[PDB]
RNA sequence: UUGGCGGUACUUUAUAUCCAUCUAGAGGAGCCUGUUCUAUAAUCGAUAAACCCCGCUCUACCUCACCAUCUCUUGCUAAUUCAGCCUAUAUACCGCCAUCUUCAGCAAACCCUAAAAAGGUAUUAAAGUAAGCAAAAGAAUCAAACAUAAAAACGUUAGGUCAAGGUGUAGCCAAUGAAAUGGGAAGAAAUGGGCUACAUUUUCUUAUAAAAGAACAUUACUAUACCCUUUAUGAAACUAAAGGACUAAGGAGGAUUUAGU
């Protein structure tokens, strides 16, 4: 728009609880495609998110997996003839560190939001808290 | 009755200093008559060039990115920046978390495509915390390690307790929570049939 | 011989789209896929949900729009929504096209309990690859 | 009565605009990707494509492309003649107008010099051009006795006396000739905190994997994943496939070698130890050494790897029993 | 983060060329045509609900599950009649009452009123409904309320409120008489009704009818009753009747309004415009300064729905701006309505095109040309599909900026619009373009334009079997041919003047001469001659002896020429 | 369900929001089949009584 | 089941019997053979057999002004369209049969004598409208081949003339009859002899000649006494 | 209408099947066992013997659910190998392709 | 004249292949399994090369399509004088394949011939030419190469499959359709493939394939048979596994033949 902008856009509203706030260690987003752009496209969005909301982050590739069977050709006999075909299954972790429940919150929506089709992911939030009060002191 | 005939396409209107944002707001699919670029794409015949844009099923078929572009992320990012907090500044390090933090509680989600969101692996909890951090007496901590078994590590001295019996994952969490509280109290306890060890 | 989704020579005269050119052997190498779920990725459930849904999905489109439907259509799954991207001849009215899609989005919305959008481009004619 | 598409010949008013398109395509993916449309380049462009296009399609010539229109488009022999339909070439007529026009200006030139009246190897390590970059200079097709022939009147140019004009003409018909440098990489040599020198290097032989780490100095102890390689190697064909690296150099008793192999079985994790210390030693030995290792067989791994079976037969190979008939 | 897209329909329209809308008409059909078929969809899955019961969405979604509004309950109960009532039944509702009063079966007074208030709110009358109304005197609803055995204040207040709802004025106030002498106490939405019942009836006397609805509002304080925005909107609806009286009492209510708590909404604004404005005002003369002082109030401010008015006041401030051609006010209204989400507030399908007209063609008239083309590329698709005589003050406006290069991409977007063929507008684009002379580069322009708008009379004609060309248009058409290297195309279109039998006019045929002479073709400046023969014009044959000292003619043109000089 | 699936399209093709071209195909075979005389009798007055 | 549904390309493939082996091979005296037939030529998007409307597909969307809502046709209402689209469905049939004549030739179950049009248009547009095309043989030659055994080709004599002095001739072989017509009409427009014909209609003089083993004995003669010869030297 | 009869009986099979699961559970719960008395074991061996054979859980087959082939199929897709060959084929099946390796 | 043939010559030749060369097998023994035959009240199809652990990545009921007995007649669907049919024809077909085959050709548009049934090359060139499909290239086995896979046109064998599904023609409709219960046997006879053993480069035990201690011909080596127990699955053991005994035959297999670079 040239001349016509908005004025005051109208945003969410967000209030501040009295209740403490989770604190995670860590927290691996695993994700899994066929394609191996898809997840270079989608690690290039994921970091540079994280770098812009001020998030610590780390990439690497697990070794991708490749699921081969076989099937028979021929719909009636020839045995010896037979068609083969497989599934790849290619892995970007994303290792985030330090996080607050309110940062991961936000910033799981925003990319899990994104995901392309084709792309699954499995997050695997470790929360830190303090020991339960009753271990804390032991009682007979 | 003249059949109907179709407009030119928006590209030529686009200017090249545009607010790209704006045309791709959100996910949506590859739009020849919206994307200002010549793409081209296909296995070329012989003497011949990839195929254009207009009619492509290729590039419908792919996941493009448009909408998520350098300038719409740092956009969109910095209006997510109210929603974070700040972690405290003084768990600077992993030793320090684990002074004041010793259990770890491990939850894991599973983001899949379908009608249901429902995964059976999302009830499963993993708590690990150090028997250092742990106040065991001598006699306590060696009733901690034989009665947990195969669940302390001697090499790193974590106990490692999983459970995932109970149908819901804020069950499974109080019920790892719960073991904890019990084989400590039960450590520190001493039966009269220990004395025969 | 093999003849498995092998569209034959003829005399050439034959038109053939990208689409039906390429062979069982050039998928993943040359054209890709034309339905996109996390159902075959390693690991994971309702594959066979999904696979069923999509045969259906695509006897549905074929009748709701006969003859005007230029190639195969690509369905995209993004968490519960269904995308259905068709490439449609420009052969009925403009408003006929908009009734297609506001009946064939709802019925497949309170048919399968997920929020299914429909993505039309409309070409002039068929698209022809090569003459074989 | 044929009926299929034509040739699209391409008119230079179309690939012109198709250059305007392209030009008016870079300023848009540069105000798309923020960055600035005069600096952007080429290579830049084929970054911003692979990320708002994301293909995983193994040939990389059904990806999406934005190139350049020259890059994509072929380029064509323009019309060979005017408007009132006068050929421009007075070769027109032959069908080859470039070829033969070509071998015209080289019989020319053998006959000026032959008419006219030191050594013909002015230039070394270089190839005649093959009949495919031979083609392209011409810009048309030419058969194997057409490409025969045009070099064998070449070869009579540098038999008689020439001038540095000819030698300038042969030049533009000579393609350089890289030859493979099949020479050995020697490693670094890092320093311990005791400050011993030492140097590592990794080996696979089928599916074993090493990584040896041999000292400069040493009196011949080999520790394999820390155990000795007596003990870890009972068998004496393994050992004598660690003894080959280092009695090929007459340096038995003079390093200290720490090996990590994993993977594999007894004879494979040997020899894969023998291909890291081989190429670990590298660092303290003379490079006629090193040569002497790589036609020794040291430092080449071993391609070998077991192959797959195959669907309606026995083995690998092996095939069903044909049944008796 | 995002705005709008300039060069994109809305969001609705489906995002094709094919089927994007061209005009105005295509807009509202397309959309008809879309919601035709989320109805088809709907009384598919309602009528054969067996097909789509299978539910595998987790969480259950349940708005995608079909819907069953038939009761259920086959028994003759108090609870059967109240699923009915829950259902919006209304026939079925009495029958079953009527049986539960045969039988004698109690009825609670709440039960009662509920059916009631679907009878009064309904007037009887079955909800409307699509698949393959005053007060009765005797109806169900008032039979129910005689026959109920003990009344409560609700009741009375449901039959006040439904009867001024069906145009039962008389009554409903007649009804309210009885609560008073029962001693029951009426509820702030009952007092709204009867103050819009006073006001729609028609009193004599001016003052005794306002005095009348303040002793409804004065008998709100008595009960203990406290007034709502609604109350003040209705009363300042109904004083919009009497424009010249009606100021004082207006802004009366307004200060009120503030004082009580009660905080005045984009309706209540509305209502004091049209009260202040009047759209038939003889006395343009002196207009009022409160629509400067309103949008000062609300500069800044955020609204949301809270009346069934609120969309109207945007509709009627521009309105407002246009009769006082201020332009500034006009930036202030549409600053307002960028704020927050008041853009939600703009009006529904009449009221939407009305605003945005109304802004544009204020823009064009009092902006400069350079902010001009801002506004109409940023308004135009993606806000409003324009009328043609938009399109008619945009180019007046470039006649008015000496910028006349810019009318030939003016047509290009008119075409889209499906203003191909409206012959206003090309009787427009033609006369600016050829009613001055231009550099030899924009005659040529212009000349390029002139002919795509005669392709446009050419395909017509060929269509149509009866067809006139405009004589306007064709002397245009000419004359650009002409001035922009296409004379030869003016030589052929001079025929049409004879095969449409339409008058040259004396600039045109001067013109062709004029040119004939520079090119020296004496054969061209004859056949001038010939067609001034045709019509008879009198300056025809001083055209001939012009033409004789022009050029020489040959003795085989001399007695060419002498025939039709005879002619 | 291939009740419901059946179910639900045949309804569809008798509204004439669904077109199938397999049933269209079958129903004009049928129509010329009974033209031929090759029709289907009519329970309990088949060949065999 | 609907899962078990084919679409009317692979159901008309399937029921033609066009692509099997035994019409490659010509292994049936083909008679009563089915005929291909669109089912979609007559149907309009949005009829069904129970005649519902469905406004913005088969009634319009708004009449008179008046925004439609669904509706279904009467049974007598229902029973009229049907009927129409039966009889616009036999009208289509019956066309399929009807055809236009075409002269015979010498006789009835031969080529010979029978024109096949003017030759196609030239390099730059050089029509040939004038120039006419007249079959004199067609032959069902064999060539043994190891792969196709015997094999058959279609060699078609074929001349050409504008009856006005200028005629050709040329043959054309080809697999298929349509071809070696187009190859032999097109190829004889490049063989035009020009023939001296006496004040426009005879010979210049007798004509005797002997053509291998051919014998010819032409004579001149006066006007009216029309052509008696062979019939084709007539053609 | 199902594939074909066979179908149909399948379908019937497993609708059974899941209404005597409970059932058929807790009465085989108390056979498999060595901790209560013979004779309880005896008489619960001849009540979950009573127990119609369609709710017997055995007596399912797997067949392709657009064919109704009883062999030849994949259990993750519940489709015949000529079924799914055909999908797969025509790049239908998101992410399967054919095997070269 | 073309093709096919020749106990007609003269040259190339095959690359785990025609001969020679090399290694381990089949052919003999015992078992497992297919087929044929016999045979049963009791499926079907494949059945030289290109069937014979083949459709089955699989049959106790189910599966099932077979046999016997009993039963149902608008009999899965929104509607239908309709539903349904594993009924006949793969010699009506689609679909999906085998085979020559990793063979090098196929088809189409032109042009030429003292006529052409056909044929159309010479490179120091003499009538052939310009494009498609296959091959090639490319991609896959996640550096590189090689290799392996994949790929392989048009035709040949009316090759295989109406029983994957669909479908043309013909046939059944109180039955050739639907459902229930119980059965679907048997060889030991021929033959195909496989497994195991016949041992000393072996047998058992601990380790781990290093080393050591025993065993080593009458029952030593040596049964995944029969039989006898226990366990697993199941409602059902008729199935599978693990032990126990019990032993038989087997002493490196005629003609001939399979595979491997
Ligand atoms: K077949
Ligand atoms: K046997
Ligand atoms: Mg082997
Ligand atoms: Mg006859
Ligand atoms: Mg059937
Ligand atoms: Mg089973
Ligand atoms: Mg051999
Ligand atoms: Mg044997
Ligand atoms: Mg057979
Ligand atoms: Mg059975
Ligand atoms: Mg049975
Ligand atoms: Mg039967
Ligand atoms: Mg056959
Ligand atoms: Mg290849
Ligand atoms: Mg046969
Ligand atoms: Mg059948
Ligand atoms: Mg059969
Ligand atoms: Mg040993
Ligand atoms: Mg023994
Ligand atoms: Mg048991």
């Amino acid at each position: 728009l040239h001349v016509d902008v908005p004025k005051d856009v109208t945003r969410p509203t967000i209030t501040t609880s009295d209740e403490p706030d989770t604190l995670y260690k860590r927290l691996s987003i695993l994700v899994k495609a066929h394609d191996r752009a898809v997840l270079d496209s989608y690690e290039y969005f994921a970091v540079l998110a994280a770098k812009e909301l001020g998030i610590s982050i780390k990439v690497h590739e697990p070794p991708r997996k490749i699921e081969r069977f076989t099937l028979l050709k021929s719909v009636h006999i020839f045995k010896k003839h037979r068609v083969q075909y497989e599934m790849r299954t290619l892995y970007r972790c994303l290792e985030l560190k330090h996080l607050t429940g309110s940062t991961a919150s936000v910033y799981l929506e925003y990319i899990q939001r994104n995901l392309p089709e084709g792309v699954a992911m499995e997050v695997t939030k470790t929360q830190i808290q303090q020991l339960p009060e009753h271990i804390k002191e032991p009682m007979w | 009755p003249m059949r109907r005939k179709a407009l030119p396409p928006r590209t030529e209107k686009m200017d090249t200093d545009q607010d790209w944002p704006s045309v791709y707001p959100t996910a949506a699919p590859f739009k020849p008559s919206a994307v200002p670029l010549p793409v081209r794409m296909g296995y070329p015949v012989k003497k011949g060039v990839p195929m254009a844009k207009e009619g492509n099923l290729e590039l419908l078929k792919i996941p493009n990115f448009l909408h998520l572009t350098p300038v719409a992320i740092k956009r969109h990012c910095a209006a997510l920046k109210d929603f974070c907090t700040e972690w405290p500044a003084a768990l600077d390090s992993d030793e320090k978390c684990e002074e004041h933090f010793p259990v770890e509680i491990d939850t894991a989600d599973y983001v899949s495509s379908g009608p249901s969101i429902r995964n059976p692996k999302a009830r499963a909890v993993t708590l690990r915390v150090k028997l250092s951090s742990l106040n065991l007496d001598n006699h306590a901590k060696k009733k901690l390690i034989k009665l947990v078994g195969e669940r302390y590590c001697k090499a790193t001295d974590v106990l490692t307790i999983t459970t995932d019996r109970c149908p819901l994952k804020r069950q499974n969490y109080d019920y790892a929570v719960y073991l904890l509280t019990v084989l400590y109290h039960e450590s520190w306890k001493t039966e009269d049939w220990e004395n025969s060890k | 011989k093999n003849r498995a989704a092998r569209v034959r020579v003829a005399k050439g005269n034959k038109p053939v789209s990208y689409e039906e050119a390429h062979a069982p052997h050039y998928i993943a190498h040359r054209k890709g896929w034309l339905s996109l779920h996390t159902g075959n990725l390693d690991g994971e459930d309702h594959a066979a949900e999904r696979t069923l849904e999509d045969v259906f999905l695509r006897k549905f489109m074929m009748g709701t729009f006969p003859g005007c439907l230029a190639d195969q259509i690509v369905l995209k799954r993004r968490a519960n929504q269904v995308d259905i991207c068709a490439l449609v001849l420009r052969q009925l009215p403009a408003h006929k096209f908009y009734f297609l899609v506001g009946y064939s989005e709802t019925l497949l919305s309170h048919f399968y309990k997920c929020p299914v959008r429909l993505h039309l481009q409309t070409v002039p004619s068929k698209v022809v690859y090569k003459y074989i | 009565n044929v009926q299929a598409s034509r040739q699209e010949s391409y008119t230079e008013d179309f690939i012109k605009k198709q250059i305007e398109e392209f030009n008016i395509g870079k300023r848009h993916l540069a105000n798309m990707m923020g960055e600035d449309p005069e600096t952007f380049a080429e290579e830049d462009i084929d970054r911003a494509i692979a990320y708002l296009f994301p293909s995983g399609l193994f040939e990389k010539r059904a990806r999406p492309m934005m190139k350049h229109p020259e890059h994509i488009f072929p380029k064509q022999r323009a019309t060979q003649w005017g408007e009132d339909g006068r050929p421009f070439h007075f070769l027109f007529y032959t069908g080859k107008q470039s070829y033969y026009s070509l071998m015209h200006d080289v019989y020319g030139k053998v006959m000026q010099l032959e008419k006219h009246r030191a050594e013909s190897r002015d230039l070394i390590g270089s190839r005649w051009l093959i009949k495919e970059e031979l083609e392209e200079m011409l810009v048309e097709k030419l058969s194997d006795e057409d490409y025969a022939q045009f070099i064998r009147l070449l070869e009579k140019l540098l038999t008689l006396p020439c001038g540095p004009a000819e030698e300038e003409f042969v030049q533009r018909f000579r393609r350089s000739v890289t030859i493979q440098s099949k020479k050995q990489l020697i490693e670094p040599v890092q320093y311990d905190e005791q400050g011993m020198a030492f140097s590592t290097s990794e080996g696979r032989r089928k599916s074993a994997t090493a990584q040896a780490v041999v000292y400069e100095h040493g009196s011949g102890k080999i520790h394999v994943n820390g155990v000795d390689y007596l003990i870890y190697f009972p068998i004496t064909q393994d050992r004598e496939q660690l003894m080959f690296p280092f009695h090929f150099l007459d340096r038995l008793e003079r390093h200290d070698v720490t090996c990590t192999v994993s993977g594999g079985g007894r004879s494979a994790q040997a020899g894969a130890i023998r291909l890291a210390m081989a190429r670990a030693l590298c660092s303290f030995v003379t490079e006629d050494e090193v040569e002497w290792m790589r036609q020794a067989g040291l430092l080449t791994p071993d391609p070998r790897i077991r192959e797959r079976k195959k669907p309606g037969q026995e083995g690998a190979r092996r095939k069903f029993t044909w049944k008796k008939r | 983060t995002v705005n709008r897209d300039p060069t994109a329909a809305p969001y609705v329209f489906h995002d094709d060329p094919y089927l994007i809308p061209t005009s105005a008409l295509e807009s509202r059909s397309f959309l008809l045509a879309k919601k035709s078929g989320e109805t088809a969809a709907k009384f598919i899955i309602n009528s054969y609900p067996k097909y789509f019961q299978k539910d595998i969405a987790e969480p259950h979604i349940p708005c995608l599950m079909p819907e069953y509004f038939e009761p259920q309950i086959e028994d003759v109960s108090e609870a059967a009649l109240e699923e009915r009532i829950r259902l919006r039944k209304v026939r079925a509702s009495v029958d079953m009452f009527d049986q539960l009063l045969q039988a004698g079966t109690t009825v609670s007074l709440e039960t009662t009123n509920s059916l009631l208030d679907l009878l009064c709110y309904y007037g009887d009358q079955e909800p409307p409904a699509d698949y393959p109304g005053p007060w009765k005197a005797q109806n169900n609803a008032e039979r129910i309320f005689a026959l109920m055995p003990e009344k409560n204040a609700r009741s009375y207040c449901t039959m006040i409120r439904g009867m001024v709802k069906h145009r039962a004025y008389a009554q409903a106030l007649n009804v309210y008489t009885e609560l008073l002498n029962n001693r029951l106490s009426a509820d702030v939405y009952t007092f709204n009704a009867l103050i819009e019942a006073k006001t729609f009836i028609l009193n004599e006397k001016f003052e005794e009818k306002w005095n009348d609805i303040l002793d409804l509002l004065k008998h709100m304080v008595a009960q203990k009753v406290k007034p709502n925005l609604q109350t003040f909107n209705t009363i300042l609806k109904g004083l919009r009747k009497c424009y010249s009286l009606g100021r004082i009492p207006a802004l009366q209510i307004l200060r009120e309004m503030k004082h009580i708590g009660i905080e005045p909404s984009l309706a209540t604004y509305h209502h004091i415009i049209h009260l202040f404005y009047p759209r038939d005002l003889s006395a343009i003369k002196m207009p009022s300064l409160i629509i400067y002082d309103i949008m000062n109030e609300l500069e800044g401010r955020t609204f949301s729905p809270q009346d069934l008015d609120d969309g109207r006041f945007f509709q009627l401030a521009m309105s407002v701006c246009s009769s006082l051609r201020d332009l500034e006010l006009a930036y202030q209204v549409h600053r307002l309505l960028n704020t927050g989400d008041n853009r939600k507030l703009v009006g529904h399908d009449p009221l939407r095109k009305v605003y945005y007209s109304k802004f544009f063609s204020l823009i064009c008239s009092l902006e400069q040309i350079d902010v001009t083309l801002k506004w109409y590329k940023d308004l135009i698709p993606s806000v409003f599909l324009p009328h043609y005589q938009i399109f008619i003050g945009l180019l007046q406006a470039l006649d008015v900026a000496n910028r006349l290069e810019l009318v030939p991409q003016i047509w290009k977007d008119s075409k889209e619009y499906s203003h191909t063929f409206r012959d206003a507008l090309r009787e427009e684009v033609l006369m600016l373009m050829a009613r001055d002379k231009h550099p030899p580069e924009l005659q040529v322009a212009f000349a390029d334009c002139a002919a795509d708008i005669k392709s446009t009379y050419e395909d017509q004609s060929a269509r149509q079997p009866a067809f006139d060309w405009p004589a306007n248009p064709l002397q245009y058409i000419a004359v650009l041919f002409l001035r922009g290297g296409r004379s030869q195309e003016a030589w052929k279109m001079l025929e049409l003047f004879k095969k449409h039998k339409k008058i040259p006019r004396n600039e045109l045929l001067e013109e062709f001469m004029d040119t004939a002479k520079a090119s020296g073709s004496t054969a061209l400046a004859i056949e001038v001659v010939k067609l001034a023969s045709a019509f008879s014009l009198p300056i025809g044959e001083s055209l001939a002896q012009r033409v004789v000292m022009d050029f020489t003619v040959d003795p085989e043109q001399k007695e060419a020429l002498g025939n039709l000089t005879e002619l | 369900n291939h009740n419901t699936y059946f179910a639900l399209m045949g309804n569809l093709r008798f509204l004439g929001l669904y077109r199938d071209e397999h049933q269209d195909f079958k129903d004009e075979q049928r129509r010329l089949k009974k033209l031929r005389g090759k029709g289907k009798p009519r329970k309990g007055e088949g060949k065999r009584a | 089941s609907f899962f078990t549904k084919l679409t009317a390309e692979e159901l008309w493939k399937g029921a033609l019997a066009e692509t099997g082996a035994g019409a490659r091979k010509g292994r049936g005296k083909r008679t009563k053979k089915k005929k291909r037939k669109d089912l979609n030529r007559g149907q309009i998007i949005g009829e069904g057999r129970s005649g519902f409307l469905w406004p913005g597909l088969n009634v319009p969307l708004i009449k008179s002004g008046v925004v439609q809502n669904i509706g279904q046709r009467s049974k007598e209402e229902q029973q009229k369209v049907e009927a129409t689209m039966v009889e616009q469905r036999e009208e289509w049939d019956r066309k399929r049969k009807i055809k236009v004549k075409r002269e015979r030739g010498w006789s009835g179950n031969t080529w010979g004598g029978v024109s096949i049009g003017p030759p196609d248009p030239g390099p730059n547009g050089e029509t040939y409208e004038d120039f006419d095309t007249r079959i004199l043989e067609v032959r069902n030659v064999f060539n043994m081949t190891a792969k196709e055994g015997r094999k058959k080709s279609v060699r078609v004599l074929v001349a050409v003339g504008n009856g006005n002095g200028a005629a050709g001739f040329a043959i054309g072989k080809a697999a298929d009859r349509g071809d070696a017509f187009r190859k032999a009409k097109n190829r004889a427009i490049h063989y035009l002899h020009y023939i001296e014909r006496y004040e426009g209609h005879t010979i210049f003089h007798d004509i005797s000649l002997r053509f291998k083993r051919t014998q010819i004995r032409m004579k001149k003669q006066p006007r009216g006494y029309g052509l008696r010869c062979h019939r084709a030297i007539i053609t | 209408y199902y594939v074909d009869w066979r179908m149909l009986r399948d379908l019937k099979r497993r609708k059974m099947a899941y209404e005597y699961a409970d059932e058929r559970l807790r009465i085989n719960s108390l056979r498999k066992n060595t901790i209560l008395p013979k004779d309880l074991q005896e008489m619960a061996g001849d009540e979950i013997a009573a127990l119609p054979r369609d709710s017997c859980p055995v007596r399912i087959r797997n067949r392709c659910v657009m064919t109704s082939r009883p062999r030849g199929v994949k259990r993750r897709w519940r489709l015949s190998r000529i079924v799914f060959r055909h999908l797969a084929d025509h790049g239908l099946l998101s992410g399967v392709q054919r095997a070269i390796w």
